[PDB]
């Protein structure tokens, strides 16, 4: 069950309430399959922007060093 | 040279927020007088952690408090079979030695993670796309054989089965391209020309009624009269459309010795 | 995503590899543990992870956040709701991009074509 | 005195009443949500029935 | 004070528009009708196929490309 | 008679509605609580107004109370506060479980000079 | 289920019963004891400690009855 | 089942009716030691003994209704 | 501190806040002169007590 807030928030629970039947409640279920098969496909069209933006790569060679963190035996 | 301070203590102002999650009235009350005398009280044990100090969690009375772990019904038996059902308790009885033993991980979640490739097979590939670039893909035939020797065997395999995943993923996103692009039976020939000016609050219930006859006053003045005059004309229609009923189909799942289909079940028994 | 309120448990199992978690239902349970009044329709109790959400509700608008929505009834829903849209997260993306690993999946032990078998 | 003098009279309403489900649908009413019902969900009552063993017809 | 000059690159300016437009757009979708199918969302199916088309080629093999800094989850 | 109101319905024409209207009405059950009626109904009198969820002021308040030292503050004033501590990893960070443990064995010392007379009372 | 819940809170008046007969139970054993008294005062402080002996065991039905009736209608 | 249950729950309430019986039989008992006792005190410890005895024999009831409740609640 | 002396008021709206500090329902039959009348009415009752101070010297107690 991925994509829970968007399908909650599709089937109007945060407005209304479902309807007490199982005919009309299930249909309103799968109702929505269309628009999460977009809405997850829209998630995937971002551009890209460098990685080294707010993260050193760590296959640089200044981290061959591999050192520890000094520490205080209190 | 101030210690640091995190966000949650300009939340309390304080590192002796004396929480306790026993509902006890010789709880709540032992909590007040400690929480404020908290300043000069030896006795004195901080809850908000700090840059220079570590903090205890919540407290359970003279315990300490941790959430009933989220229901799992993998269990193991030791002397019979005890049919554990988490969602038959509200909280989670202790595990017996010789009763039962609860599956691992009271708090974990699901996550996936990956493996660090060698540092010395990093740089044999970090060689590789840096002399693509450069020279070309034709002249890097030294910088791939030191990649397939230097690179240990399970590495090379991590790699092989890297390109079948995301060549299986991006079949399984292109699928959902396909099905969310098609143009349905109702929307054929419509364009955003056709779209209304609406949006996402003109469909909620202030705007759009809901399928419920007392989400708001629409239905407070009907009365029996009206009522038997509807049914009437609902009974109307009927005499219209039930002239039409789909035909029985044969059940796939008649023999009981054949692996049944899982057909959709029937709303009720 | 799952489309019902109901869900074949076997579906969410793996067929080769060790079932440490499982998928279960709503903790109807958990809501009687309330001790103020409350409305809750049953229509919306079996669909996934949304019982714990109302109930996180329910107890944010009786209590608030600071020393009083601290009770052990409260923090367990609150801490079920996160945790449930967590793992049905991982399971929905798991089921999306891994369908081979789950029980009833006709690619966990594919059936080979009669070609393949020489007669 | 026409639902004691009834065979099934008792049984249409024991039946009912024994369905978990049918009386969280009327506790939901009570509370305030109710809606229009389907030809299905007004058998919803046989289906239970018919689940016992009862025999029942006009599904 | 070496890698500032990265938030230079109009890459940046790119993945903000994008971010916006994704706004904009699920800010229009709406719900048309409570009969429960998917024609309830009969015209927010089209404003999303614009955005999709917007970034995308369908009469393409492969409408999503793959890049190894691209969105997979 | 059917009342209108801010929430509109999903139909086209009218003869659509009115069949809405008309499914809805047949399925109505009046059930009232004063005698002499013929639809009469003591216990299990359904209520006519659908309930909704929704966050109270009490749930809006707090959520805007957390976020109180951030409103105060730009971007690069919480960074430096919250997020660039200056790094000190010369506290003794653990005093907190050893004074907390330690007392213990430090009550231990006091406890075990108890003044009560009976060896079992203080067992 | 609704009227499980009718029933429960119903049982829970039952048990106001016992507290009904422990009340002349009690009576009962202190009319015994007044005339127990009076026919050998010389050990009233022995009739006086069965007295309310007695009265202990009656006050355990109560608490059996109430904590019967605090169960069933919880559990 | 649920209807059934109702009456489930129901009967089991009846199960307070021997703790009801039970106290006025034992505030009977004990009256009876109490004047006994003073008729003839020589025979003390023996009279007590018995009246505990027979108090005994009222718990018999109370534990087997109890019992015979809450199996029927059950099975 | 000015977003503090806001805090009620981000919670409610524009309704709200009238009906809770604007449309105060009418009720003129509190005694709203108690809390003088027990300040300045304590003068009298801690001079009751006050008088009887056991200070032997009279001119202490001046
Ligand atoms: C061991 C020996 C000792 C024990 C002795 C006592 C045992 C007590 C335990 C009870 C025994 C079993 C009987 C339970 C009956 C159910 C009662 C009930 O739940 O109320 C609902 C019941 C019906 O509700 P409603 O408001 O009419 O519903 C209208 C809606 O529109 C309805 O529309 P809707 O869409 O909302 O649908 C809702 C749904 C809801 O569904 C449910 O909730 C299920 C309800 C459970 C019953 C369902 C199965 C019934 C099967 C039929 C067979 C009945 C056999 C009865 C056998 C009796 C045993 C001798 O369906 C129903 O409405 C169910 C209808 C319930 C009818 C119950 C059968 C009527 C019995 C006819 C005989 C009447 C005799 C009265 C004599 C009174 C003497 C004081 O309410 C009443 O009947 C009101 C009372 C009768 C009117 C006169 C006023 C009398 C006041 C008496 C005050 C004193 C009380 C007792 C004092 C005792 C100490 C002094
Ligand atoms: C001029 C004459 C004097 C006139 C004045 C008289 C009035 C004096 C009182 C006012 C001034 C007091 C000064 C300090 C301010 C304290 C204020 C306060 O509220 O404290 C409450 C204080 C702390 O409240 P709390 O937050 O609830 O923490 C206690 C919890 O148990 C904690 O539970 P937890 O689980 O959260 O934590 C476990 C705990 C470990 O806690 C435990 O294990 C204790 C558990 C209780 C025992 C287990 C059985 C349970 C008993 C329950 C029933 C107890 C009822 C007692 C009711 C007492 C009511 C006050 O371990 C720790 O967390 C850390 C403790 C170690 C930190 C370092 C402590 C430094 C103390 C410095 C001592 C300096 C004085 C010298 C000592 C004597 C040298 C010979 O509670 C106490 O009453 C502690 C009693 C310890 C016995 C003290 C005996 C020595 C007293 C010396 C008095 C002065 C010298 C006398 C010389 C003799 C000639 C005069
Ligand atoms: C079993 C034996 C007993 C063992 C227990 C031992 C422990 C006893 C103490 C604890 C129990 C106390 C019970 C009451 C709870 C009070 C708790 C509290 O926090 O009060 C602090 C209380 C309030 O502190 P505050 O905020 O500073 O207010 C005083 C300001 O002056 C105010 O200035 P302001 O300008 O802000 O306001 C003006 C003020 C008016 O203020 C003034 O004008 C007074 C100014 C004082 C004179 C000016 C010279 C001051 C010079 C400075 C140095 C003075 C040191 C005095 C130290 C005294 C230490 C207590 O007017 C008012 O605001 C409202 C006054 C109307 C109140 C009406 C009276 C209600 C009290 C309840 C009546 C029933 C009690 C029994 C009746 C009395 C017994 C027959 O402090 C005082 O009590 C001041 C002393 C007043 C005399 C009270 C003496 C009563 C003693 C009775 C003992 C028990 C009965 C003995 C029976 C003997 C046989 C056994
Ligand atoms: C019935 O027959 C008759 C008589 O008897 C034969 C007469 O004498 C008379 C003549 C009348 C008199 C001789 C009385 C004369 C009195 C007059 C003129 C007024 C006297 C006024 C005072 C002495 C001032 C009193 C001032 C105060 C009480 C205010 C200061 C005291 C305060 C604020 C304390 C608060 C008092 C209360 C809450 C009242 C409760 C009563 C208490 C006793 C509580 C006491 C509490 C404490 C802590 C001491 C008549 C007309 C008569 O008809
Ligand atoms: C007469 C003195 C006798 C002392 C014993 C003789 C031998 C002395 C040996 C000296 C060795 C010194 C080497 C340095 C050890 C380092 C100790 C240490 O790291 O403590 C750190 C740390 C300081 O905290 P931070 O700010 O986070 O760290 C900053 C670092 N600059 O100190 C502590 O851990 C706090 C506790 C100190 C020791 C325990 C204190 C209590 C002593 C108990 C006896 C006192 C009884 C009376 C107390 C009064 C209570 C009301
Ligand atoms: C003082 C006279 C006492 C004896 C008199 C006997 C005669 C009785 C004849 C009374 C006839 C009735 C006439 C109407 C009386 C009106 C009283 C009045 O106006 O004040 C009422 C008003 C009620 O408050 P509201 O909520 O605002 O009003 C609501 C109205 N429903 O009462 C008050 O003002 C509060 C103060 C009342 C007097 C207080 C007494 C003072 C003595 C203090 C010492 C008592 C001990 C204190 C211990 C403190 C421990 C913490």
């Amino acid at each position: 069950m991925d994509n829970y807030f968007t399908a909650i928030t599709l089937l109007g629970l945060r407005d209304q309430n479902l309807p007490p039947f199982k005919d009309a409640r299930l249909q309103r279920y799968k109702s929505i399959k269309k628009m999460i098969d977009l809405i997850e496909t829209t998630t995937k069209l971002a551009p890209p922007m460098p990685v080294e933006l707010f993260m050193l790569n760590p296959t640089d060679p200044e981290w061959d060093d591999d050192m520890t963190y000094p520490t205080i035996t209190h | 040279k101030a210690p640091g301070q995190i966000y949650a203590y300009d939340i309390h102002n304080t590192h002796y927020p004396y929480v306790n999650i026993k509902q006890d009235s010789q709880t709540q009350l032992l909590a007040s007088f400690r929480r404020s005398i908290a300043s000069i009280n030896p006795f004195s044990y901080r809850q908000v952690p700090s840059q220079d100090r570590a903090a205890f969690g919540l407290r359970w009375g003279n315990a300490w408090y941790a959430p009933n772990p989220y229901p799992n019904g993998i269990h193991f038996d030791r002397v019979f079979p005890t049919h554990y059902d988490p969602l038959a308790e509200t909280n989670r009885t202790k595990a017996n030695l010789q009763l039962i033993k609860y599956a691992p991980g009271n708090y974990s979640t699901l996550v996936v993670t990956s493996e660090k490739l060698p540092r010395p097979c990093i740089r044999t590939i970090q060689n590789y796309r840096r002399c693509q670039m450069v020279n070309g893909t034709e002249k890097c035939n030294s910088e791939a054989q030191d990649i397939l020797a230097i690179c240990p065997n399970w590495a090379l395999d991590h790699m092989k089965e890297k390109v079948r995943f995301y060549t299986k993923a991006l079949a399984i996103n292109n699928q959902t391209y396909i099905r969310a692009m098609q143009v349905e039976e109702y929307n054929q020939g419509r364009t955003v020309a056709d779209v209304a000016p609406k949006t996402w609050i003109h469909g909620t219930r202030q705007h759009l009624r809901p399928d419920t006859m007392w989400a708001d006053d629409r239905y407070t003045n009907i009365t029996q009269t009206e009522i038997n005059e509807a049914i009437k004309r609902v009974e109307a229609r009927k005499a219209r459309e039930h002239e039409k009923k789909p035909v029985e189909q044969a059940n796939v799942n008649a023999n009981t010795g054949e692996q049944p289909v899982r057909v959709e079940k029937s709303l009720y028994p | 995503t799952i489309f019902a309120e109901t869900w074949e448990a076997s579906e969410y199992q793996y067929r080769n590899k060790a079932n440490l978690k499982t998928l279960p239902v709503n903790h109807l349970g958990k809501l009687a543990e309330l001790k103020f009044d409350f409305v809750e329709y049953k229509a919306h109790q079996l669909i996934a992870c949304h019982l714990y959400e109302r109930m996180t509700i329910h107890c944010m608008n009786q209590y608030g956040l600071f020393k009083d929505f601290y009770r052990p009834e409260c923090l367990d829903a609150q801490y079920y709701f996160k945790t449930c849209v967590e793992l049905n997260a991982a399971y929905g993306i798991q089921k999306k991009f891994f369908p081979e690993h789950f029980v009833g999946s006709p690619y966990a032990r594919p059936v080979p074509q009669f070609q393949q078998l020489g007669l | 005195m026409a639902f004691l003098s009834g065979s099934a009279t008792y049984d249409q309403l024991a039946d009912y009443a024994s369905y978990n489900h049918a009386m969280d649908v009327n506790q939901d009413q009570q509370a305030g949500l109710d809606s229009w019902m389907s030809e299905k969900d007004k058998n919803m009552v046989k289906y239970y029935q018919r689940s016992l063993g009862k025999k029942v017809e006009g599904i | 004070k070496q890698n500032e000059y990265l938030l230079e690159h109009e890459d940046v300016k790119r993945y903000v528009w994008w971010y916006e437009d994704l706004k904009e757009t699920l800010a229009r979708v709406h719900r048309q009708a409570n009969n429960h199918k998917a024609c309830d969302f009969k015209d927010s199916e089209i404003i999303l196929q614009d955005f999709i088309r917007r970034y995308t080629n369908p009469k393409d093999n492969l409408p999503i490309k793959f890049h190894p800094q691209g969105q997979t989850f | 008679p059917v009342k209108e109101g801010q929430a509109k319905l999903w139909f086209s024409t009218k003869e659509e509605a009115d069949a809405y209207d008309d499914k809805m009405i047949s399925n109505i059950e009046l059930k009232s609580q004063d005698y002499e009626d013929e639809n009469f109904s003591p216990v299990f009198n359904r209520k006519t107004q659908e309930y909704f969820l929704e966050p109270s002021e009490k749930f809006k308040s707090d959520f805007a109370e957390l976020l109180r030292p951030l409103r105060s503050l730009s971007f690069n004033q919480v960074v430096d506060r919250y997020v660039l501590i200056p790094p000190n990893h010369t506290f003794y960070r653990n005093w907190t479980y050893e004074k907390f443990l330690g007392g213990f064995g430090l009550s231990y010392l006091i406890l075990r000079e108890l003044p009560l007379r009976n060896f079992y009372a203080r067992v | 289920m609704l009227l499980v819940k009718a029933v429960k809170v119903l049982v829970m008046g039952g048990c106001m019963l016992p507290i009904a007969f422990g009340a002349l139970g009690t009576g009962v054993l202190f009319a015994g004891f007044n005339v127990a008294l009076s026919r050998n005062p010389e050990e009233t402080e022995s009739l006086f400690n069965n007295t309310l002996m007695g009265f202990a065991l009656i006050e355990t039905f109560i608490f059996m009855s109430i904590g019967l009736g605090f169960f069933v209608l919880f559990a």
